């Protein structure tokens, strides 16, 4: 060992490696030991920072004092490195581009939709003669080239004769070429406007580095020649959040407050978007630790304002609908590409949000096509598919939220909850949670509804309670530092917990109001529900306040069809 | 000596041990292969085939 990068020179002539991956912390570290010392320093990182195209085959050179057994590759500086010692590397948006930057290295931070597949681009082309025997090289820079048929070797100038010229596609040097586009990420999108995608060329080594359905943050040069790709005053604002008392209740109420009352119904939103608690047995065996919630209801309440600020609030939140192109919108289809001759596929709406709230409005205005989609992520993780082009497996944690209307609109009194709802028993029985929104006109408390629409119509202000509702960041930072916790169940709500699902399982265990039966999966999502009522009140242990919440929860959402 | 571009193979010296293998080759696998009769293994066959 000793000098590294020799070491690294005689493993690359021990050939068991073809990557060379070169770090600006060194170059610094090696400027601070030349100037130091009084020598002059002539800076690289600010010459590195600009045209490395034409550096990457100057520096290759020096390395060296068609042969190429390795590639050259770069990676910048962390802000760590930045900081001390006291910019080359920021994240970059794709609005943030500016057009100038054509030719700095760039670290753009996105999801990755679009991805193709690995194929081999050549570099230089090897041509053979036999009457000669000077092979010539010619390179490529462009996407296409001609074939070079007349000889251009130092034989055949001086000559009457200019024979025949063969290609080999042994001497040739390729690469593993691919193509990807990388998205705009949902909260660095500004207002109104839609996240645009940009284009990465890889080549070599990074090639199997880029798997759909991630995050990465990718530094390369912007001609997108990527380099290097990787992937993953605050506890004041956490604190004052606690120090107000009833924290479950003033988060409950702080969002979504231009709409009336029904805390039970977004107290249960609270705990969907939470999440909970995903639970590895370590055998090869994973269920699912999130949360799907039904909004069945009658028109006339506010649907779609609920839905937009659960998307609002909670990042990566993809607003879908019904029909139109809905059908290609949950699935991954197939298209020709304009820039280039291959097909590719186009992603879904359960692609690019992959970690969050996937909504849906309007449920039974969609076709089968949708709906077997959409169970079966709603049972496990992974996204399969069985058409021609493609056979991968998908991977997508998404917790799925749905708004839907009965068959004649409103509700019906004389008619079954299993007849009034057009949804099949393994759907709802999926579905631990239903609310049954349904308006009844009262004497008393319509008068709080219009009173309040007419003062959020008045001005933008909420009515003069003694309390302040929270911005979006406090209780986005809130909930995503509640969702590091795991919380453990104890033996004391072990023997509720198992009394009240055999009771429940005997009481379920079928007449004119009855739907459904108790199922293992709504004591499933009852133990998730108590998860992340620990989580929210940020314990290691379950108590015994959160299952007997989590049951008046679930039996009050279906205790509305009596009113 | 022959040298083809880009080719460590010559012509002539591959064309002798070629035929030295191939008049002579009594299971030598079956002796310094592992620690696991006969005899022209491969004259018999060419012999045969024609």
């Amino acid at each position: 060992k000793g000098p590294k990068y020799m070491a690294m020179l005689q493993k690359v002539a021990n050939r068991e490696l073809n990557s060379v991956i070169i770090d600006l912390d060194d170059i610094l570290q090696y400027q601070n030991e030349k100037f130091l010392q009084g020598t002059q320093a002539d800076d690289l990182v600010s010459a590195i920072q600009q045209n490395a195209n034409h550096f990457t085959e100057l520096f290759c050179r020096a390395i060296d004092n068609l042969t190429r057994r390795y590639f050259l590759y770069f990676k910048p500086l962390s802000q760590n490195c930045a900081r001390r010692y006291r910019i080359s590397s920021k994240p970059l948006s794709v609005r943030q581009i500016k057009g100038d930057f054509l030719g700095q290295l760039i670290t753009v931070r996105g999801i990755i939709t679009r991805v193709s597949d690995v194929k081999p681009a050549v570099e230089v082309i090897a041509y053979t003669c036999d009457q000669c025997g000077y092979e010539v090289f010619q390179e490529v820079n462009s996407r296409t080239f001609t074939p070079l048929s007349e000889c251009t070797s130092e034989e055949c100038s001086q000559n009457q004769t200019k024979g025949q010229l063969f290609m080999s596609t042994r001497a040739s040097k390729f690469s593993a070429f691919q193509e990807c586009k990388i998205q705009e990420l949902s909260q660095q999108v500004p207002v109104g406007h839609i996240p645009r995608s940009l284009n990465i060329h890889v080549n070599g080594t990074l090639v199997r580095s880029l798997s759909p359905g991630d995050i990465v943050d990718v530094t390369g040069i912007f001609l997108l020649e990527a380099q290097f790709v990787r992937q993953h005053d605050v506890e004041e604002r956490v604190m004052e959040l606690i120090t107000s008392g009833d924290v479950y209740n003033r988060l409950a109420k702080s969002i979504a407050p231009e709409i009336y009352g029904n805390l039970d119904v977004k107290k249960a939103l609270l705990l969907l978007l939470v999440g909970g608690v995903d639970k590895r047995v370590g055998d090869g065996m994973k269920i699912r630790g999130d949360i799907n919630v039904c909004l069945m209801g009658d028109p006339g309440v506010a649907k779609s304002q609920l839905l937009k600020a659960i998307c609002k609030i909670s990042p990566r939140g993809v607003y879908t609908t019904g029909k139109g192109s809905s059908g290609v919108g949950l699935t991954a289809a197939v298209m020709k590409d304009p820039v280039t001759d291959e097909m590719i596929l186009e992603g879904g709406a359960l692609v690019l949000a992959d970690n969050g709230i996937c909504c849906i409005d309007e449920f039974d205005k969609m076709d089968e096509s949708d709906r077997t989609a959409i169970h079966e992520v709603m049972e496990q993780q992974t996204i399969s598919i069985s058409k021609a082009g493609i056979n991968t497996t998908l991977n997508a944690r998404t917790s799925i939220l749905a708004a839907a209307n009965p068959l004649y609109g409103r509700y019906n009194p004389r008619l079954s909850p299993l007849d009034n709802i057009n949804l099949p028993a393994a759907l709802l029985s999926r579905f631990d949670i239903l609310f049954l929104m349904l308006d009844i006109p009262s004497r008393d408390d319509d008068e709080k509804l219009a009173e309040h629409v007419t003062y959020v119509h008045m001005h933008n202000k909420q009515p003069d309670l003694d309390f302040t509702p929270v911005e979006p960041s406090k209780m986005r930072e809130y909930i995503a530092y509640a969702k590091t916790k795991r919380p453990v169940m104890s033996e004391a709500v072990n023997d509720y917990v198992v009394q009240a699902y055999i009771r429940l399982r005997q009481d379920s265990k079928d007449s004119k109001f009855s739907f459904g039966q108790a199922t293992p999966r709504t004591l499933l999502g009852i133990i998730r529900l108590s998860q992340a009522l620990a989580k929210l009140r940020l314990a290691d242990m379950v108590d015994i306040d959160d299952v007997e919440e989590a049951l008046r929860l679930v039996r009050v959402s279906k205790e509305s069809l009596y009113q | 000596l022959r040298i083809i571009w880009g080719t460590n193979v010559s012509i002539q010296e591959c064309t002798t041990n070629f035929r030295n293998f191939l008049m002579s080759f009594k299971y030598k696998f079956r002796k310094i292969l592992d620690e696991r009769d006969e005899e022209l293994y491969y004259i018999k066959q060419l012999n045969e085939m024609r």
